[PDB]
């Protein structure tokens, strides 16, 4: 617990403290008020006088404490804003620094030649796939003849009731720019 | 020289913000103060209402001097490249360097910061000129900031004047020095 | 204690670096997300999202 | 430069690359006006 934080609890109790010494006021001042009654019933005018200045004592005390309360409350809350963003300075100020090594270790630099390095190693392992799927291809070239492939998805078309042709093989701007590349 | 242009900078934004607060809690003071006069008032205490009320006066000039020093601080700001790229002083920042570095020594009380603002701009410009800023021997410094940071106690017309307004707001019964209104 | 060993200029610096960190790492992210773009640019033709 | 960096952790204002009573002065001062 933080040297803060141990004023924080003490404060926060006192509070309570102050709170609780207020409703006890409250419970006996009810009491003493009950007491002049009986005094007065029995016409004990002294003794009825003691009750009430007793009754009027623990009015005002209440009040007294409640305001008291009231006051140590409002600092337990400001304390409690020094408590929560003295940790969340602390904690920004760990952040800031743990960037600041990672930002030098890994910079942008270094950053922009990893990213090439692994866009260019993609395109090799490319590269590579579609040789070793031209190899298995020719190497199993016997067993998928090109005419039995041809006739089955036509088959297959015909029962789908598709009208392109599987023989045979099968935007604009792309093809208007090419045309002003040669033109000029 | 000792300047250093960043420290210049920082503290004009501090500056600005710590006006800020203490124009808006200021304010709110203000206002529970002037319950306090009306309570004296309703009292029949008018002698010691007046002299309550030159404190509210004083309060108010002060922050009004506060909003004039926070322009200052931001004009400074908006034009400070011209405060790093010269070493002579421009025409249209001469009203707010010299008046920042009159009121430093009167507000470095409350704005600590000030006290920074105008150790820098006397390292920026001559510590001769930070001495004919400080006399106003240089006739440059705001006058009406001057008049509102000045020492003296306010016209006993203003102070009867702000009792009649508080006793108007508040709904009590004032009736005002005879021999001050006849100055009016 | 803590207002002297984080005083509010101390502060004013830390805040700025912790502001400009950010903005770093925002173009970091943005170049790892032009990569990957790049990259799988055959996976998502333009004209089959549009 | 040590110094300064030790005072600016610590928080301390004081200017550590610059150098760093009135009775003394009045007596000093009337030594040389008699």
């Amino acid at each position: 617990m933080s040297n803060m934080e141990k004023h924080l609890f003490n404060l926060k109790f006192a509070a309570k403290e102050l709170s609780r010494s207020a409703k006890k006021c409250d419970k006996e001042e009810k009491a003493e008020k009950a007491k002049i009654k009986k005094a007065i019933q029995k016409g004990n005018m002294e003794v009825a006088r003691i009750h009430a200045e007793n009754a009027i004592r623990q009015k005002n005390q209440a009040v007294n404490f409640l305001r008291m309360s009231a006051r140590v409350d409002a600092v337990a809350a400001r304390v409690q804003t020094a408590v929560t963003m003295g940790k969340v300075t602390k904690s920004m100020a760990g952040v800031v620094k743990s960037m600041d090594a990672t930002l030098k270790t890994m910079n942008l630099e270094k950053i922009s030649a990893l990213m090439d390095k692994f866009e260019h190693q993609f395109e090799t392992l490319d590269v590579q796939t579609q040789q070793m799927e031209d190899t298995v291809s020719s190497t199993t070239t016997l067993t998928t003849p090109q005419n039995q492939v041809d006739m089955l998805l036509q088959e297959m078309a015909d029962e789908a009731g598709l009208d392109l042709n599987m023989e045979l093989p099968q935007d604009e701007l792309s093809q208007r720019l090419a045309r002003l590349r040669d033109q000029v | 020289s000792g300047f250093k242009a960043e420290r210049l900078r920082v503290n004009l934004r501090l500056v600005i913000n710590r006006l800020k607060l203490l124009e808006k809690k200021k304010t709110e003071l203000a206002q529970k103060a002037r319950k306090e006069i009306a309570d004296y008032l309703a009292a029949g205490k008018d002698e010691r209402a007046r002299i309550r009320v030159e404190h509210i006066i004083r309060e108010d000039y002060l922050v009004e001097a506060m909003e004039i020093l926070e322009l200052y601080c931001d004009l400074l700001l908006a034009r400070f490249g011209l405060i790093q790229s010269m070493k002579e002083l421009d025409s249209g920042l001469a009203e707010s360097v010299s008046t920042l570095i009159w009121a430093a020594p009167r507000l470095q009380s409350e704005v600590a910061e000030l006290k920074i603002v105008a150790d820098q701009l006397c390292a920026k410009y001559s510590k001769e000129y930070g001495k004919l800023c400080r006399t106003n021997q240089i006739g440059t410094v705001n006058d009406r900031l001057m008049h509102k940071l000045s020492v003296e106690a306010p016209p006993k017309i203003l102070v009867e004047r702000y009792l009649i307004e508080i006793a108007k707001n508040y709904n009590v019964p004032y009736e005002p020095d005879s021999v001050v209104m006849a100055e009016a």
